[PDB]
């Protein structure tokens, strides 16, 4: 078959030669699971994105040497678990 | 040890390597093949999920203050080091020495030789740059907020309050460490270098590692070695089987040896599968001294190294994971 | 307001098993795979492993015995491997399935049965109790955990020198609003005037580093005077 090898949105990753999805500068959370941290997913006139996966939101916690935070309220979660 | 290589047989290019006739002999077997893909795959995604299990314990990625008044305690030789063009930090760097890893399996030897009878190897899901950013993330959660992060919303305290808080909970009144904070920061930093300079010196000391690595090239190495063996026929190369008979009398050579070889896939799949078993067995126990020593103070006894334990660090290697605990 | 949070709690339980269509799929699974091996067994009766034909009475019915003997054969020799297949990863299958089951049991008897400390054992947060539920060849449990959530920063001290005596917290912490000095428990803000009761003391104010300069309420003096 080659109705795909025509292309023009080629990607070199280090997992292989990637035709038919086009490469984005975002990053997100994994979808589909390809290899060297490059998951691809179909998104937007909807198409099929590679990117490099995000490990989570940054956060920095305001360290000092004389500073606590202390909780005022609470919450009660119901979570399940399978086996 | 975390986990294990990744790796991929193709059946048609290690049975019936580059011919027609021998495909069409290798049919009259069912579907043996589609089973040992299955199976070898099954294999390959587990090694990712118990990676993803072990390190992604937190979802948000803590960054440390550039400032570094821990009230005398010195973490240098734990946190990540900026003029690396890895960012890793110095143990991280002898324990990735330390280790003289095989099969590397990026895009391009012996390798190639296996490579050249369809024996291929994946490359992991998450890079060797990322289990070191998780890791970083682990030790700015546990040094700037102390057991809150696992539990809630990230929560700042004061070092020397957090260590006197890990004091009182193992049955010794705080007022011990306020009146004695500069004899254990003392014997906290020389611990961690003589651990540096331990570490550097003793060669066999990452040896439950090594071994992982060792027996899956053995296994490797042996099943290439199956493909010069005659199995009763009259040679191992099949061209020259091809080359020289004719088909109603090269049938029954060429029967012979994929009963060989694919007696030899099954007997790597088999032991393959076991392996997996035992490995995905200390990934489990990986997990539960991450969630239970490190995101909060243990009280099971020698679960969490010998003494009363009082804190963790979390450091990554090649196919593993290496605790310090503090006691 | 505990009861109202966890009668929500579990209502949108009761709606994120009802709405959410994957969630069950480390059940399924195992499901699928015991099919899938019988399935293939199965097919694998078709096979001709070189004989004339697949089906037995084929060659029963066309051959006499000196070569029925040699087709036969080569038949038994396949099926036969088809079964040690099938055994072999039966078993490492039930292997697996006895480590969750092992797995379960840990968490009935700990979760359950009693109250766990081991952190994120009995899932997120500070474990309160857990409730199981049956499922099709597995179990569901329940855990209902303490999450703190909302947060403010104060300004604290390792101690309090009143009269040349370093005093401590007895279980606590000292804060600050700005102004005044209190003593609040480590995970829910309730300040409370900073008493004898509740402070020991431990030697003289001038070995602990960071030791800040306040006064001790006594609940004796204003009683006498
Ligand atoms: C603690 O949090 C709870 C919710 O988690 C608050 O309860 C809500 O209070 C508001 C008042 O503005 C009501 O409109 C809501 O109906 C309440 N929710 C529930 C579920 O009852 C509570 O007020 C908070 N308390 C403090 C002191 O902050
Ligand atoms: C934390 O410990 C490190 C140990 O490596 C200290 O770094 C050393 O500091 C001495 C003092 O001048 C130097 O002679 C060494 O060359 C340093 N070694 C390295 C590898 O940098 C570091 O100073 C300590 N931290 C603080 C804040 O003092
Ligand atoms: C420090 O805490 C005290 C707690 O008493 C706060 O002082 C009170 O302020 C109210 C007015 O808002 C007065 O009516 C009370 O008499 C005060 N208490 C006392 C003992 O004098 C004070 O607001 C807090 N500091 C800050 C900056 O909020
Ligand atoms: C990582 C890797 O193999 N990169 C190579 C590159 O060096 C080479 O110039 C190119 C030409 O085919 O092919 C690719
Ligand atoms: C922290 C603080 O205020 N300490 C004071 C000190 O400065 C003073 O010299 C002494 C004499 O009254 O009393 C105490
Ligand atoms: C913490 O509270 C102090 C007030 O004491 C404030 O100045 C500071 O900005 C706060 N930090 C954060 C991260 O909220
Ligand atoms: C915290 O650090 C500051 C440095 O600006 C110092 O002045 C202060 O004494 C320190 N506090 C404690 C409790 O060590």
């Amino acid at each position: 078959w080659r109705v795909y090898s025509t292309g023009s949105n080629v990607f070199q990753t280090r997992a292989g030669c990637l035709i038919g999805a086009e490469h984005v500068n975002n990053s997100y959370e994994c979808d589909i699971p390809i290899g060297a941290g490059i998951c691809a997913s179909y998104q937007t006139s909807q198409s099929i994105i590679a990117y490099t996966m995000s490990l989570g939101a940054e956060n920095s916690v305001a360290y000092s040497n004389n500073s606590i935070a202390i909780p005022t309220n609470f919450t009660i979660s119901v979570t399940t678990e399978i086996l | 040890p975390v986990s294990m290589t990744k790796t991929s047989v193709d059946c048609t290019m290690y049975i019936c390597g580059d011919s027609t006739e021998c495909s069409n002999l290798l049919l009259q077997y069912g579907s043996f093949c589609t089973q040992l893909n299955r199976a070898l795959t099954g294999i390959a995604v587990e090694q990712d999920k118990n990676t993803q299990e072990v390190f992604a314990q937190v979802k948000q990625i803590y960054k440390t203050p550039p400032i570094k008044d821990f009230g005398g305690f010195n973490f240098s030789q734990i946190l990540p080091d900026p003029s690396k063009p890895s960012k890793r930090s110095p143990i991280e760097d002898l324990l990735f020495n330390k280790v003289t890893l095989a099969d590397a399996g990026f895009i391009k030897d012996l390798i190639c030789a296996q490579k050249f009878n369809g024996l291929t190897v994946l490359p992991p899901l998450l890079t060797d740059e990322m289990i070191a950013q998780y890791t970083s993330a682990l030790l700015a959660g546990t040094i700037t907020s102390g057991w809150t992060f696992g539990a809630g919303p990230a929560l700042q305290i004061p070092f020397p309050m957090q260590m006197a808080y890990r004091f009182n909970g193992i049955g010794v009144t705080q007022n011990v460490l306020y009146e004695n904070q500069k004899l254990i920061a003392n014997q906290f930093n020389s611990a961690i270098g003589k651990i540096q300079d331990s570490l550097s010196s003793t060669p066999s000391a990452l040896g439950k590692l090594q071994d992982v690595v060792n027996q899956n090239a053995q296994a490797l190495n042996t099943l290439v070695k199956q493909l010069s063996s005659n199995f009763g026929a009259i040679s191992s190369v099949l061209n020259d089987i091809l080359s020289r008979l004719d088909p109603p009398e090269a049938e029954v050579q060429i029967d012979r040896l994929i009963t060989g070889r694919l007696q030899s896939l099954q007997t790597y799949v088999t032991q393959q599968l076991i392996r997996a078993a035992e490995i995905r067995a200390s990934a489990n126990l990986a997990a539960t001294k991450m969630s239970e020593c490190v995101l909060g103070q243990s009280k099971r006894v020698d679960f969490c190294g010998k003494g009363y334990h009082l804190m963790s660090f979390p450091q990554s290697a090649p196919h593993g994971v290496v605790f310090l605990h503090v006691t | 307001l505990i009861a109202n949070q966890f009668n929500s709690a579990i209502g949108k339980i009761q709606d994120s098993l009802s709405s959410t269509p994957s969630a069950l799929g480390k059940l399924q699974d195992v499901v699928n795979q015991n099919a899938q091996a019988l399935n293939t067994l199965v097919k694998q009766l078709s096979s001709n492993f070189g004989a004339i034909s697949s089906v037995l009475n084929d060659i029963l019915s066309r051959l006499d015995p000196p070569e029925a003997e040699v087709q036969i054969d080569r038949l038994i020799t396949g099926r036969l491997q088809s079964l040690q297949t099938y055994v072999t990863q039966q078993l490492i299958r039930a292997a697996e399935i006895r480590a969750s089951a092992n797995l379960a049991a840990t968490k009935m008897s700990e979760c359950v049965l009693g109250q766990s400390k081991r952190v994120d054992f009995c899932g997120k947060g500070y474990h309160l109790m857990s409730f199981p539920q049956s499922a099709p060849h597995g179990v569901v449990f329940l855990h209902v955990t303490y999450v703190p959530a909302q947060e403010k920063n104060f300004t604290t001290a390792p101690a309090i020198c009143h009269d040349g005596k370093a005093h401590f917290p007895r279980e606590g912490v000292f804060v600050s609003n700005g102004t005044h000095w209190f003593v609040t428990q480590r995970n829910f803000y309730e300040p409370q005037i900073i008493t004898t009761d509740n402070t020991f003391v431990s030697g003289n104010c001038d070995v602990v580093i960071g030791i800040v300069n306040n006064t001790v309420y006594d609940p004796l003096q204003p009683e006498l005077d």
